[PDB]
């Protein structure tokens, strides 16, 4: 296999728990952990975009991005400008914020053509 | 109630002529939704009927630029949600009911081709408020950053004049003055954050001096937005 890793940009309630019970958080020979804590009001938005680039372009093993809406709304331009296939960025709701099916990039594209 | 009914009758009589309504839209545009709000609060059947009739006359096809005026009214004054509520609401005035239904149809037609850009243009025309629609979220602003500037800041020179007027009012402590001082500086900071080329035009036009004066002294919101402008 060529590309298998799962990557999660989510608060501690998601990346640390839930899927982490069966998904893990560390790479076979890396310490990056393919995740970002994203402390509320602590992690920089520029640093958030840097981590998005890290897990989408800088390293190849990541098969999927699983990103919370909190970063996505502030990272809107970066994720909207990303048009590749392999990382398959996937937006998720977090905390109280629901899906909001009129915001995320992929579903925006789908409504753009053909419905 | 009698005074309000008389005022509504006078407004309707004046607005029966399309030219009068079109001219008033350029000076009393906010009054277009103010009358609708007064009717919505007003419980009198006849007064509400008169107010709805006046509103519909303002949107009458005879009135010059009827489509654009109706769209702007629906987008800004919430005339479309108000008409939806009126349709949901019930009244015994058959004439008032018909007038409200016609106003609702006009609002629906106006909103079928509506956009927040009209609200942004109206706010830029006002330039005497504290907050603007684009501050709601990062969605519309994503385009609005290059909307007022016309991709080159050329169309934004009107925004520059609006900010200059808001800064002239900023030296005073009036509630509208402080609101404008905050809003113009916040919009300037939002626009400058992307494509800083136009910032030079703002910088040459006194942008740095305006930011310094906003945070000079005797200001709370003016400095609160000059901090973002200079950051």
């Amino acid at each position: 296999e060529k590309r298998t890793l799962i990557a999660v940009i989510a608060d501690e309630d998601t990346t640390t728990g839930l899927l982490l019970a069966g998904i893990g958080q560390i790479t076979p020979e890396t310490q990056e952990k393919n995740f970002f804590v994203y402390q509320e009001g602590k992690t920089t938005k520029e640093e958030i975009t840097d981590k998005f680039n890290h897990f989408t372009e800088e390293r190849d093993d990541i098969a999927i991005l699983l990103i919370n809406q909190h970063i996505a709304e502030n990272i809107r331009a970066r994720v909207d400008s990303f048009t590749n296939a392999f990382p398959a960025i996937l937006e998720i709701p977090s905390k109280d914020h629901p899906y909001d099916p009129e915001k995320d990039s992929v579903l925006k594209r789908v409504r753009k053509l053909f419905g | 109630i009698q005074l309000q009914y008389h005022s509504l009758l006078l407004i309707w009589l004046l607005t029966f002529n399309p030219v009068f309504a079109n001219e008033l839209v350029q000076k009393y545009l906010s009054d277009f939704l103010d009358l609708l709000k007064l009717v919505k609060i007003t419980i009198k059947e006849k007064v509400s009927r008169l107010c709805i009739s006046i509103i519909l006359q303002c949107c009458s096809t005879r009135v010059k630029q009827h489509k654009k005026v109706i769209k702007q009214l629906l987008l800004l004054g919430n005339a479309l949600p108000t008409v939806q509520s009126l349709s949901e609401r019930k009244y015994s005035d058959e004439e008032l009911r018909q007038d409200i239904s016609n106003l609702k149809e006009i609002l629906e037609n106006e909103y079928q081709e509506l956009t927040s850009f009209d609200e942004y243009v109206a706010e830029l025309d006002s330039k005497l408020l504290c907050w603007s629609p684009p501050h709601v979220d990062n969605g519309f602003w994503s385009d609005n950053i290059d909307e007022f500037k016309k991709d080159n800041y050329k169309i934004f020179r009107q925004l520059i004049e609006l900010l200059q007027a808001k800064v002239r009012n900023g030296d005073v402590n009036a509630k509208q003055e402080k609101i404008i001082i905050q809003v113009a500086l916040n919009d300037i900071t939002h626009v400058v954050e992307l494509l800083p080329e136009s910032i030079d035009v703002l910088d040459k036009t006194g942008g740095k001096a305006d930011i310094m004066e906003l945070l000079n002294h005797s200001d709370s919101r003016v400095k609160y937005e000059a901090l973002k402008a200079t950051q």
